[PDB]
């Protein structure tokens, strides 16, 4: 009996970890193993296999779980005789997959003639019941942070130092550089770190949805164990900026407006409506004299938005610097925004208050070994990582070889840290910058052309044991960034697609292809 | 032997680090060709950020933006100018279409800002197009070879003489004159039109590999027009004709303007009479004045290379007498030339050959579409129309010439309804000023977009004053260097600061009086109430037809300058 933990941010592994503890407990033996320290090739000699899984951007697992997922998809499988099979699986109804890497896992652990002891089922972002009232009916049929205080439950109460927008006037998009100075608290981060942000949601946005709702906003409701005002709640404690189909359906059943009604059963017409507006405007769409407790109900905890650490402790101390990409979109020539995005840019002063803490992520980090050279792919708001490790790889005067591909709508308006990578490139420490500028010209050009054409220069340092880095949008950036990678280690390898997918598989294995994507 | 010019001949010290570019530049090749092919930085490294002005292009960036964006963590917004070669600003409606077509959609501002040196310039031109645009400035025949940095400067040529029947042989002198200075170099045609390379080294037998000291200008003045301003440039060939044909040509030498704020070594000097040439002698002349100057020019100081300071260091009868000796020539004594005014000739003007010339006013030479004027689009539709060619101005206006009497109306209704020759008041169309800000490096105050409101404030000075119908030909400079040619005028305005200038009086009307200095370092309002009490007392005391510069001068309030080199600053 083994129990395997595939978690990115972490909540698949405390829930593996409790699942260990009462196995051994009552059981015995039962060893608890991460989805990147698997000997996955040798799964043919397992007796029991449990698998809780998590679910990325679209329904990918974690990345350290990617290589076991494309073993199983890979068609050289082992054919399983004697070991037995459940998973567990995470998700958030908000996102467009829900919990489909479990789906994925189960379905094909039962192909391949898994025993299915206990049947896949789905969790929430509130994992606590389903988890306890899984784990019991896991053990009944089976018998035959590193040290500071800091943490999401109780984050650093830090300051903001700067916040500086660092894209042109006349760009699309909104970037900032927010610089968040931790004190003298100690806490300690390494590149490749995301640092979590507790926010607070709009007191125009909060105040416009009371009054939409024919409420006061000073009106008790029950939050956790105290008594808030209504507007305290929804400001600190309730999701307004994300609308999910489960709210939609919610406010149809205890609204049944005409206008709602119909869209109920349909999931695709649901998760639509929740993708295409706002909490507010939907209720704008139909008031239906909610009071504060339905409202209360209806809504979803406020939860921290994770953002990838964009320097080194080794340069900047007791600071931590993230590149927020701020969510503005208009609905109907009304100016909604993102919950933290645009907390961070606008509802904070100068030297003002921030919750923040640091979620450590061990499968995305610089080689232990300064000589190794480093390919980075960061289009987008996901060069803030790729910020860290030049600061990190220039502090300790690294003379490994670093590549940067970095793509972006416009030149002259989106190149982030510009000055800073002109400077990088002046000193050596970045060997090379490959940029790809789609709205530029006619044909849109994306960071994946430009490790096209660079397929000789790619295969010769991934040949002379380089680190392949991806960071930004997982929707479309990493998948096309993953093509582009297999075309060239296809083209420049002497081999076909599947064993170019192997080689991938093997790079993900030996900690040398590492993704931080959302 | 006069003590006023001792110097040597070449000065001997340490050569200027433009010198050693020009010299390593493999003749205005550099790594250009490189250096177009990388994407991290937006601008042109190392000697490529002068040697690209050697083919027409100056590296810029918007300086209304330039610490927003260093505080961004981007760097500055570096676009290119294209400036073109267009020898006496005569360019066809299909060159102007082309030219139309490429501003508006290649090009960050949009807009054709027309040069006081009788060309137009392209601002805000990304890396990316600066090699198509000389791709499409080849396909419609221009070029913009050595425009920028120590070579012949654009060749001006007056745009609309009375008699509009000269203008065809000094347009063709002029365009031979700017051909023969050309450098003789394949470094522009292996760049950007993409030329094989030949198999051996250049000679540049008219500027030499090291080139000229610094920029070198030329125009082709026909008297009584001075709209080219022949005094603030070094070569200046005054037409005279015969029974109304060009039979020779008046040499000026030693024009210049651009000064140093509180540099006593530098001076803005009119230019010194040499003498007159035949009509067939005019290449010959021009290569030995060319050359003088390059054998001649100070390479050890920046401040002191043009050609005025040569004349006044080697004397003008020895520069005369080397320009004699390498032209093989002797220059005949100069037949008498006038000069009536410096301004443009704005409206229909008739023609001898049964044309009617129309000059359209274009403020600050900027063409663009503004909100209800249109210009560009305009200036687009009449181009489709006109069978003619476009004349640019050396006031920053353009001549829709050679217009036949039947699409006289068409033009006129084309143009009106655009805004291109709307109500504007006389004092307006001699008010004049440099590109400065956004654009400009080296600008210290506002020209461009401070000359409007200005004008406007002193058209209603005028008619509180009662002398609106006259005009004051005043000018405003961002810089020193008086690019907008504000010392030349009647009134100008050098920047100094932003919101600050100097205050220049004594000008005169035809231009060949540098206007003395009066009161530094002040702002508008200060500079406004002056003028009010000086157009007061001019108002008043005048004479029949008497300019302001004249007025000031004799009034007292004011001295003029004699010799500039000697008496400007003291
Ligand atoms: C556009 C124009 C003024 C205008 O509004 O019309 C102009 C614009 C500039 N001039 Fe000029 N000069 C212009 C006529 C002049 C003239 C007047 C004339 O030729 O009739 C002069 C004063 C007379 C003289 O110098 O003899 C002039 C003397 C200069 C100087 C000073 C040269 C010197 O002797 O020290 C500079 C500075 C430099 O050369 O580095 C300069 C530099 C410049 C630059 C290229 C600024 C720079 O060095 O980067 C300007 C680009 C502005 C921009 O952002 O686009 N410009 N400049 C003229 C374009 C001429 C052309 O198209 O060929
Ligand atoms: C490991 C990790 C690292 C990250 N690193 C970074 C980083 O470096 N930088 C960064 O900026 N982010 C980063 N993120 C993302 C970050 O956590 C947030 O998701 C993001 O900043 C947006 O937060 P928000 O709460 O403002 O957006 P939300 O308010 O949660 O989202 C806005 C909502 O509006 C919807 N919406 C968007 N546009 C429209 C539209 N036009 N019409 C209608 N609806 C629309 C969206 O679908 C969404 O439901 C990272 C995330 C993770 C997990
Ligand atoms: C960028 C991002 C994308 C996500 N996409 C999905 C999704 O498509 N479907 C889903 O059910 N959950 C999605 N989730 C929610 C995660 O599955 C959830 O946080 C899970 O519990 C991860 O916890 P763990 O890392 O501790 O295992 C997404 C989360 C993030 C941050
Ligand atoms: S005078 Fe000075 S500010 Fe004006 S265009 Fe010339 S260099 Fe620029
Ligand atoms: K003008």
């Amino acid at each position: 009996i083994t129990i395997i933990s595939a978690s990115q941010t972490g909540n698949a592994r405390r829930v593996a970890e409790a699942l260990r503890d009462d196995l051994l407990a009552a059981k015995l033996n039962v060893k608890l193993v991460n989805a990147g320290d698997y000997k996955f090739k040798q799964i043919a000699s397992e007796k029991l296999l449990i698998v809780v899984t998590s679910t990325q951007g679209c329904g990918e697992p974690p990345e350290e779980a990617v290589a076991l997922h494309k073993f199983l998809f890979s068609k050289k499988a082992p054919k399983l005789e004697n070991t037995a099979f459940a998973v567990f699986s995470l998700g958030d109804s908000s996102y467009e997959f829900f919990t489909q890497s479990g789906k994925d896992f189960d379905s094909k652990l039962a192909e391949l003639g898994g025993e299915r002891l206990l049947d896949r089922v789905d969790a929430d972002v509130e994992y606590q019941a389903a988890a306890s009232e899984w784990r019991a009916r896991v053990v009944d049929a089976l018998k035959s942070i590193h040290t500071s205080p800091y943490s999401k439950d109780a984050p650093l109460v830090a300051s903001l130092s700067v916040n500086q927008k660092i894209t042109g006037r006349n760009s699309e998009k909104d970037v900032r550089h927010i610089e968040i100075d931790l004190g003298d608290s100690g806490l300690r981060y390494q590149p490749g770190d995301a640092l979590g942000v507790w926010y607070q949601n709009d007191p125009a946005l909060v105040k416009e949805l009371v009054e939409l709702l024919w409420l006061k906003g000073d009106e008790p409701v029950t939050v956790e164990g105290k008594t808030l005002p209504l507007n305290e709640a929804l400001q600190w404690h309730f999701e307004l900026t994300v609308n999910t189909a489960n709210i939609v359906e919610n406010y149809a059943t205890l609204t049944r407006s005409e206008t709602l009604l119909p869209l109920v059963g349909d999931k695709a017409k649901l998760q639509h409506y929740a993708a295409t507006t706002p909490i507010v405007d939907m209720v704008r769409f139909s008031p239906a004299q909610l009071d504060a407790e339905a409202l209360i109900n209806l809504l979803r905890p406020l939860t921290p938005r994770l953002y990838s650490i964009a320097s080194s402790q080794a340069e900047v101390e007791n600071e931590v610097h993230v590149t927020v990409g701020v969510v503005r979109y208009d609905v109907e020539g009304r100016a909604r925004a993102g919950g933290a995005s645009s907390f961070l840019a606008d509802r904070v002063e100068e030297e003002g208050e921030v919750r923040v803490f640091i979620e450590h992520n061990d499968n995305f980090r610089l080689p232990a070994n300064p000589e190794t050279p480093v390919i980075m792919i960061g289009p987008g708001t996901g060069i803030a990582p790729f910020r860290a490790f030049m600061q990190q790889r220039a502090a300790d005067e690294a003379p490994g070889k670093n590549w940067l591909f970095f793509g972006n709508p416009h030149f002259t308006e989106d190149f982030l840290y510009q000055v800073e990578w002109q400077r990088y490139v002046k000193e050596g420490v970045l060997t090379r910058i490959d940029l790809a500028w789609s709205r530029d010209q006619k044909e849109k050009v994306y960071v994946q052309d430009k490790l096209r054409e660079q397929g000789a220069e790619l295969w010769r340092w991934i040949n002379d044991g380089a680190h392949i880095y991806v960071s930004g949008d997982a929707c479309r950036m990493a998948k096309d960034v993953e093509q582009a990678l297999l075309e060239v280690i296809a083209e420049f390898g002497g081999m076909d697609t599947e064993a170019a997918d192997e080689f991938l598989s093997e790079l993900r294995v030996e900690r040398r292809y590492q993704r931080d994507v959302y | 032997m006069s003590e006023k010019h001792p110097g040597p001949l070449v000065v001997e010290g340490k050569l200027t680090d433009a010198e050693r570019m020009k010299h390593e530049s493999n003749y205005l090749r550099g790594t250009i060709a490189e250096d177009l092919n990388d994407g991290l930085t937006g601008g042109f490294k190392g000697d490529n950020f002068l040697l690209i002005r050697f083919h027409g292009m100056y590296q810029q960036d918007d300086r209304d933006i330039r610490a927003e964006r260093a505080e961004q963590k981007l760097e500055p917004r570096h676009a290119m100018l294209l400036r073109c070669r267009l020898p006496g600003g005569v360019i066809t409606t299909k060159q102007w279409q082309a030219i139309d077509k490429f501003a508006g959609e290649n090009t960050i501002y949009g807009s054709i800002r027309l040069t006081n040196r009788q060309t137009f310039q392209f601002h805000g031109i990304l890396k990316k197009n600066v090699k198509p645009v000389h791709q499409m400035l080849h396909s419609v025949g221009l070029d913009a070879l050595a425009t920028a940095n120590d070579m012949n400067r654009n060749v001006l040529c007056t745009s609309n003489p009375y008699e509009s029947q000269l203008h065809a042989e000094a347009y063709e002198w002029a365009k031979k004159i700017s051909e023969h200075l050309l450098p003789r170099t394949r470094a522009y045609a292996e760049i950007w039109l993409d030329q094989e390379k030949v198999a051996t080294t250049d000679e540049e037998p008219i500027l030499g590999q090291t080139y000229l000291p610094r920029k070198f200008k030329t125009t082709v003045v026909i008297p009584p027009q001075n709209d080219i301003d022949l005094h603030a440039n070094d070569m200046n060939f005054v037409a005279i004709a015969e029974n109304g044909k060009l039979v020779g040509f008046n040499l000026l030498v030693g024009g210049g303007l651009s000064i140093e704020h509180g540099n006593k070594k530098t001076y803005a000097r009119t230019a010194s009479e040499f003498g007159y040439l035949p009509l067939e002698h005019t290449l010959a002349v021009a290569e030995a004045v060319v050359t003088t100057q390059r054998d001649w020019g100070n390479r050890t100081d920046r401040k002191n290379a043009k050609t005025k300071y040569t004349l006044e260091r080697v004397g003008v009868e020895t520069f005369k007498a080397e320009v004699e000796r390498r032209a093989g020539i002797k220059f005949e004594p100069i037949r008498p030339y006038e000069f009536t005014g410096r301004g443009d000739r704005i409206g229909w003007v008739k023609g001898i050959d049964d044309n009617w010339h129309l000059t359209l006013f274009i403020e600050n030479g900027r063409i663009l579409d503004y909100p209800a004027r249109p210009l560009k689009t305009g200036l687009l539709e009449i181009a489709k129309i006109h069978k003619g060619d476009f004349r640019i101005t050396a006031n920053q206006n353009l001549i829709i010439a050679g217009v036949p009497e039947s699409e006289k109306a068409k033009i006129e209704k084309i143009a009106k309804e655009s805004g291109l020759m709307n109500a504007v008041t006389p004092q307006r169309e001699n008010s004049m000023a440099c590109v400065s800000f956004p654009t400009c490096p080296l600008a210290m105050a506002e020209a461009e977009r401070f000359l409007p409101s200005f004008i406007d404030n002193i058209d209603n000075l005028m008619a509180k004053h009662g002398v609106s119908d006259e005009h004051i030909v005043m000018r405003v400079t961002g810089c020193p260097n008086g690019c907008g040619r504000a010392m030349l005028a009647e009134v100008g305005l050098v920047g100094k600061a932003p919101g600050r200038y100097n205050l220049h009086l004594g000008g005169n009307r035809i231009g060949t009086r540098i206007p003395r200095m009066y009161k530094e370092n002040i702002t508008e309002p200060e500079i406004l109430a002056s003028l009010d009490e000086l157009i007061g007392r001019w108002a008043k005391e005048r004479e029949a037809g008497e300019g302001f510069g004249d007025f000031t001068v004799r009034a007292g309030i004011i001295r003029p300058v004699l010799d500039p080199a000697r008496d400007l600053w003291d």
